[PDB]
């Protein structure tokens, strides 16, 4: 009766969930290269005007591609470096004491060891040194911890993975969609959608227990988790305000090349210049035991207000799970954070000590490890503790008590609070509705 | 401003077409080396063309080139959404439309190109008469 | 039903232009890790793009853009065949009239192109006037 | 003959377009297993490929489909360049007449674009009528 | 006269003869992964009213394209695989004695090997037991049999290549062509073409003298050849009905992991738990002494009504030319087929022994090796022989008796046959004819 | 007022400068492959009357992108062969005396060492022979040059570099303009430009100071330079005649085939059968002295009529800056040229000797070397010099006498005078101009 006839349209601004490959791109670090193209200095953010949108943290694709990729280049900025392979004899030690602290008694060993020269025909006797976590009793007799599990590669002293900020691109015919709203808190619908070229500057760092170097939330602290209620799912808290965290490696050190090879060096380490020392991280009395109340008091929000919320610390497990695994300067920490989560909270200068180890294990697979050359002189890093990952144990429905202790995560945990606001969708473009026209 | 008009009703949105088709098309030795992350860049490039490609097709078989508004001959059927215009054009957006009609794409698509070919085979016919 | 029209004649086999043209242009980490599959993967895509842009290149450029039927002002020579429409569109299929033609097909592509570039002077000029 | 214009005037010129449009779009274990020289080959392609689709979408938007030489309704600007036309199509190659326009590209391409919408929708609505 | 005018059409069904790349697609396999775009579940066979094609099966590129993607891919999934370089060392070896049937004595050995340990400077002494065909005497001192030609690699313990169906599906602008007819022999018009989008599944068995678990022919035994008359070319045998043949390896085995490195495991055959028995073949040979009847009926066709038909004995030449090789389970077996072709034909349970051998060149190329490892437990095979390759040595011209072997073949062979009805064409969609309208 | 409108054109013959990669085309060498794709037979050169365009054979990319690729594909056809790292051991060497005649004396050494055999745990006494110019002393204990820096490969026995013109082609959307003018030097405009498919054959010769190998200018000796004032500068000269030089390597080698290794092959030089010569090559003083004078006319066209030109020797520096790097028949030759160059010019048979080395740096890079494999029997080569690479110091402005010097070149600078007349642009086919026409 209406004589109305299908009329095609094409650019029609609509548009659906996708997943598709995000391209890098920044502003001899591995970033530096691996983000060539660079982002437009002025990014075309368009509001979009009464747009509502479902977003959900847990389920994006984003965390997954940047985890895929932080892997991928790893090993392949490592792939052309000289092998460890002949490092793996039977090694003669002894403790390190000359100066050494009561504190790091039996920490560092002193190892001499037969290993090849330039020539195929020809050994040499060499020594270096090793901090005890690598190093395993086979009554002198030791070997290096990877021996009987991995081929172990010398990161090249070159490449660079101080983290550089990057940012994820859409390819032609995409575009990444950013929540806007206050108080978004992981899932649901986002009344206030914002299109973008590319997302904000995000840094690969990565850490257990405390999240560090990201933005800090924007009003409050906020807690977001995949489900609360299962005390099987961590729980995720972002602050508003940074902790200020000074970590250091105290200790002068020295290093010496090797020839283990034809045009292949091994980098040792030498002997300890000036007294040895501890490595450890400060962390404010004064701004912990503040921090931590706003995390109380929203987590309050969901457990109760006349519960008893309790911090306690970790649990067992290895250094991966059990300690703050801190990554910097090119060094690798292993920081006992008990000091941090030692308290009970009610309705009304911390030291860490850390441990330093060389052979590591960069992501949870078998069959490699890394050896960190070690750096030069000391170290000191200065950063910012911007969350905690969490789990629960009890309380609730028991008998008040609830215990939150610091847990360890699964890498992408500690992107995923930054690519937590975005979502990417593809365009489709044609569509057809009625209209009075006829050919 | 590609996607400004994503909240402005059907009609509004008309006037917004160049603006998102022209953004539906579009280092060195570091891709070239990493043979592996250059075999993403060169899939990425191809799917945008190929996307871009078969909605060109389409158009072009339906009756429908070098526009971006064409008005054809298939009927509407009130089946596939029961509404008047004053409940399409106004008052509602192109992402909220799609939810309508999603169920009922092909059989639009089908008619479009039965339609042409009948209208393709008049004028040949026409012309040598 | 893709190829189904190759035993019609040349005339019925008309019908069926939407039919053919719709197929003329259309795992993770395996072939992305196996960067010796992938590089045949994206030559195959690469290749049916260009080839489906050189046919649609000649069509626009000698006049015939967005149909799949173009009349067009060129005459037929007899001496390209020398058989009447009765011979041709009935009791023959495309794929023997093909070999009939076969040699002058480069002749009759340089006419098409010569005849537009004539149309389109004339369309400007006469537009002017 | 495919720059053969090159030093014609900008009028005489206008008869080899098709000279230059049809060279704008066009081993084995070699390349397959050299996998650092297909990641040459395959960008080549895809490159010529994505700028040959650019230009068409812009003469899409600009309501020039499937031609060569398009009038168009977007007045000409003396400021753009205040010379009349015997200066511009007699005694000037299109070499020397890029460089005299380049400034104002974008402007005109964005005139041309939005004469289209404008276009479209009133044949739109005059169809309806 | 006719005042025709050139009209151009675009989407005509016309196609010529083309030769491109098929991509593959199936249903911790090697095809399980590089088969992965699903078939659609209800393939579009088209039948081509009134189409007659000209097809050839010694020419078809489709098989060409298997034996090249087949080689391809093997070597990928093994590529990442430890080697077994250091394995190639002096043995000391004895005769294996214990509980060995007669039939199985001096097939053994027990070799005794210094190899070294997961450190550079300590060794093990070690022992595994080979089968005779993989080790070369040097009074005791044995060298294992690819040290003077070849590389070594382990198999990977963890890759399957069982056969997978497999199928072959065209490229957009491509399609299949399929051959219907019944009878058709290698070449010449298929009045009967059907259109498909991908082929039928076809296992990528590899076998020598009997083909294995293909397609049954359909009405008839055939004969199909390049040539027939030429007696340098080889004759295939499509059977309409399969033989069945039930193989096994019935010694019970076990296996030792050896370090042979940091994180590198040798995998060698430990001792035979039990009485060590032959390896050996099952075909019935009531079912067997009549499938030759019909390709003997079938041969005299060709041959003669009145001539004599001989099956002899395979020729010299290694076991990859004089016996049937079979793999099944992943153990690779040399079975002896004399026993199936000992008889004359007129005008009017057999048991087949087997060896096993460990290393393995898998393709004839030099400088490589392939290190099965061993199954453990013991293995049964079920299969259907389809067909035969045979070749001819002289009788018809001369003096009667026309002698038939069993020949070897070049793979491809066992492919041959299954893509033989399959053509791969190019469409050209565009085309002109005169009509009678002018713009 | 004229009431002109905007006229798209599509198809404007009008192009702009531009960078991109040229595929190659040429017509068991590494150019028979890496060149697959036929030229043209008949290259499709297109004269453009009245063009005018501006060249500069300084900043010219396709030299870049020769040199790019000569290198990539150098180091993909030696990927797969055998590593020479074994060889790397101490050598225990003595003076080849026998028959070895007084210029040649202490230049060959016969050296003897342990090296592996096919087994692991078997050595072998093996003995061949070096130049000196690849072997440092440790009385008599010996290294090979490259052990305490670099990875030494032995070349591919098998793979051709024997030069072969190869052309370079645009790709779709792009052009080569060839500069045809006459006495075109370097930069500036060139008023007569020619459109071609590709360019001419141009052979990938490898050389230092003289020039081998390419074409003989046109019409004069021409000297062209990026700057010719600044002396750090380098002056290139090219002749209208070529220079005929005879090279050989006159002793009579033979080889022999090492196992070190399971299907692993070593090459080493055997015994010189007949008495032991000097290398050496041969140019004409009657073409020499009269093609250099051709040079210093040119020169004094720069500076001055009055002026005294000096040709004197090269200067300090190692091998492959000092001498005349001569790559011929798949030796490497270092030939002394100061007998070329040593005249004083004022207004008014050469024997070269020569030294073989095998261990070679091929591009001046750290972490590779490669080992020459020794050619049987005896070689001599038959080039044509077709140009100079000097180098310039002092006179002009302080008291006459200019030096000119053969100097040592980037490699580029080889090729960058054959690629010297080509120009890359790209079209782009839109335009606008005013017209009469309205829709
Ligand atoms: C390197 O320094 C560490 C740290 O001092 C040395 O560890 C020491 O090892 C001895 C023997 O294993 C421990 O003594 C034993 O303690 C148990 C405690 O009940 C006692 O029952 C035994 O009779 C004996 O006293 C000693 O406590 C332990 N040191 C510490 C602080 O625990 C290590 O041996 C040194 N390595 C060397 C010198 O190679
Ligand atoms: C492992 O078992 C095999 C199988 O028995 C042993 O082979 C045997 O080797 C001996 C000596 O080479 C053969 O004996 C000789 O036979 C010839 C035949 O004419 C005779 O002239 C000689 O005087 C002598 O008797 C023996 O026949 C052969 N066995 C068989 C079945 O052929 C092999 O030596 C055993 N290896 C060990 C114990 O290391
Ligand atoms: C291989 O042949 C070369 C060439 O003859 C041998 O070199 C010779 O080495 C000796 C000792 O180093 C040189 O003699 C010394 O010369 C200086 C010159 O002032 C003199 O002061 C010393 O008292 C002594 O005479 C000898 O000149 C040198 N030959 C030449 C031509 O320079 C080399 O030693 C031979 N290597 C062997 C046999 O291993
Ligand atoms: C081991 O320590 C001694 C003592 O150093 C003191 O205690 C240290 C913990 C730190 O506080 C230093 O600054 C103290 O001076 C070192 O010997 C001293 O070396 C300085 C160097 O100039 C010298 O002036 C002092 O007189 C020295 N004192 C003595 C008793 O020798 C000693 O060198 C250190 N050993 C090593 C290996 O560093
Ligand atoms: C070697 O064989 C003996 C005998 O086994 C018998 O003969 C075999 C071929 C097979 O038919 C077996 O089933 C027979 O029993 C093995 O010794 C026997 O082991 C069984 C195990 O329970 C025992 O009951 C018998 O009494 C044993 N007989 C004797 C004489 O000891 C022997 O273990 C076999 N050796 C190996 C290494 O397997
Ligand atoms: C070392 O040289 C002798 C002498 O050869 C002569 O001098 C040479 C430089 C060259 O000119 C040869 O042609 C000369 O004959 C070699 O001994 C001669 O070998 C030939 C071979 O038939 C023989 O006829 C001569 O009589 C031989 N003369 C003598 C004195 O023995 C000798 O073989 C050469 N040594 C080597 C290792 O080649
Ligand atoms: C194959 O050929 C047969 C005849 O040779 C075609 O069948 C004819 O189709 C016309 C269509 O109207 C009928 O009028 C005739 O009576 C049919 N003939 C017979 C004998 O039945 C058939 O259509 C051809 N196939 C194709 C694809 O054209
Ligand atoms: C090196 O080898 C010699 C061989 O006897 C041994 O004595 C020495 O202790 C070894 N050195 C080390 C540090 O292992
Ligand atoms: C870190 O060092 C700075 C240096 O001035 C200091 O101000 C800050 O308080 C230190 N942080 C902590 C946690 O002590
Ligand atoms: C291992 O080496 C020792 C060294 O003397 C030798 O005696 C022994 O026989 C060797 N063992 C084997 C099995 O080769
Ligand atoms: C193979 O084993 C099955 C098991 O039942 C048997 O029926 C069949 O006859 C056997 N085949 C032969 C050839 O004996
Ligand atoms: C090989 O090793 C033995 C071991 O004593 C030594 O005597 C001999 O001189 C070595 N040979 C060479 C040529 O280095
Ligand atoms: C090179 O050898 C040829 C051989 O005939 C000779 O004619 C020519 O003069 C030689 N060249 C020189 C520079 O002597």
């Amino acid at each position: 009766a209406e004589n109305l006839w299908v009329t095609v349209y094409y650019g029609v601004p609509v548009w659906k969930d996708a997943e598709t490959t995000l391209f890098c791109a920044s502003d001899h670090n591995v970033w530096a290269t691996h983000c060539c193209v660079p982002t437009d200095p002025n990014p075309q953010e368009i509001h979009l005007e009464n747009v509502t949108e479902e977003f959900n943290m847990w389920k994006n694709n984003m965390v997954e591609q940047m985890h895929t990729d932080i892997i991928s280049l790893w090993d392949q900025s490592l792939k052309p470096c000289v092998k460890l392979t002949p490092l793996c004899v039977t090694l003669q030690c002894t403790n390190v004491t000359n100066n050494i602290t009561d504190d790091m008694r039996g920490e560092l060993k002193n190892c001499s060891f037969n290993m090849t020269t330039e020539l195929r025909d020809k050994k040499q006797k060499v020594y270096s040194l090793f901090y005890r976590l690598d190093v395993v009793q086979i009554n002198k007799e030791y070997r290096l911890i990877n021996c009987n599990t991995s081929a172990i590669t010398q990161a090249c002293p070159k490449v660079s993975f101080e983290p550089i900020p990057i940012h994820y691109c859409a390819p032609a015919g995409f575009a990444i969609l950013k929540c806007k709203d206050k108080k978004f808190n992981g899932t649901g619908p986002c009344p206030s959608v914002s299109t973008v070229q590319c997302t904000h500057g995000i840094k690969p760092v990565v850490s257990t227990q405390l999240l560090l170097n990201g933005s800090l939330a924007e009003e409050e602290v906020m807690i977001r988790s995949e489900n609360i209620t299962n005390n099987a799912k961590n729980i995720l808290v972002q602050f508003n305000t940074p902790v200020q965290i000074n970590c250091t490696r105290p200790n002068n050190n020295t290093r010496k090349s090797i020839r283990i090879g034809p045009g292949q060096w091994f980098y040792a380490t030498g002997d300890i210049i000036g007294d040895i020392r501890q490595a450890h991280c400060n962390v404010s009395k004064a701004t912990w035991n503040e921090t931590l109340g706003k995390v109380v008091k929203q987590l309050r929000k969901h457990f109760g207000n006349n519960t008893i919320i309790r911090f306690a610390n970790s649990s067992g497990g290895d250094l991966e799970v059990t300690t703050h695994s801190f990554n910097c300067g090119g060094e690798f920490f292993y920081c006992n954070t008990s000091g941090l989560f030692n308290s009970t909270w009610i309705s009304n200068s911390i030291t860490l000590p850390c441990r330093i180890k060389q052979i590591i294990n960069m992501w949870q697979r078998i069959g490699q490890a890394m050896y960190a050359p070690p750096i030069q002189g000391v170290i000191r890093c200065v950063s910012n503790i911007t969350g905690l990952i969490l789990t629960r144990d009890g309380g609730s429905t028991n008998s008040t008590t609830e215990t939150f202790r610091p847990g360890g995560g699964d890498m992408r945990d500690n992107w995923r609070s930054e690519l937590y606001k975005y979502k990417v969708v593809k365009i489709e473009p044609l569509g057809v509705a009625p209209t009075r026209c006829k050919r | 401003g590609f996607l400004g008009a994503a909240g402005s009703t059907m009609g509004a949105a008309s006037m917004t077409l160049t603006v998102q088709a022209r953004n539906l098309l579009s280092c060195q030795q570091h891709l070239l080396k990493l043979t592996v992350w250059g075999i993403k860049q060169l899939q990425a490039r191809v799917l945008a063309v190929e996307r871009y490609l078969r909605d060109q097709q389409l158009l072009g078989i339906w009756g429908c080139s070098g526009k971006l508004i064409c008005c054809t001959n298939v009927p509407w059927n009130s089946s596939w959404s029961n509404r008047n215009l004053s409940e399409i054009w106004d008052n509602m957006t192109w992402l909220q439309w799609d939810k309508e009609i999603s169920n009922y794409t092909q059989i639009i698509y089908g008619l479009l190109e039965e339609s042409q070919n009948q209208q393709e085979k008049n004028e040949q016919d026409l012309l040598a008469l």
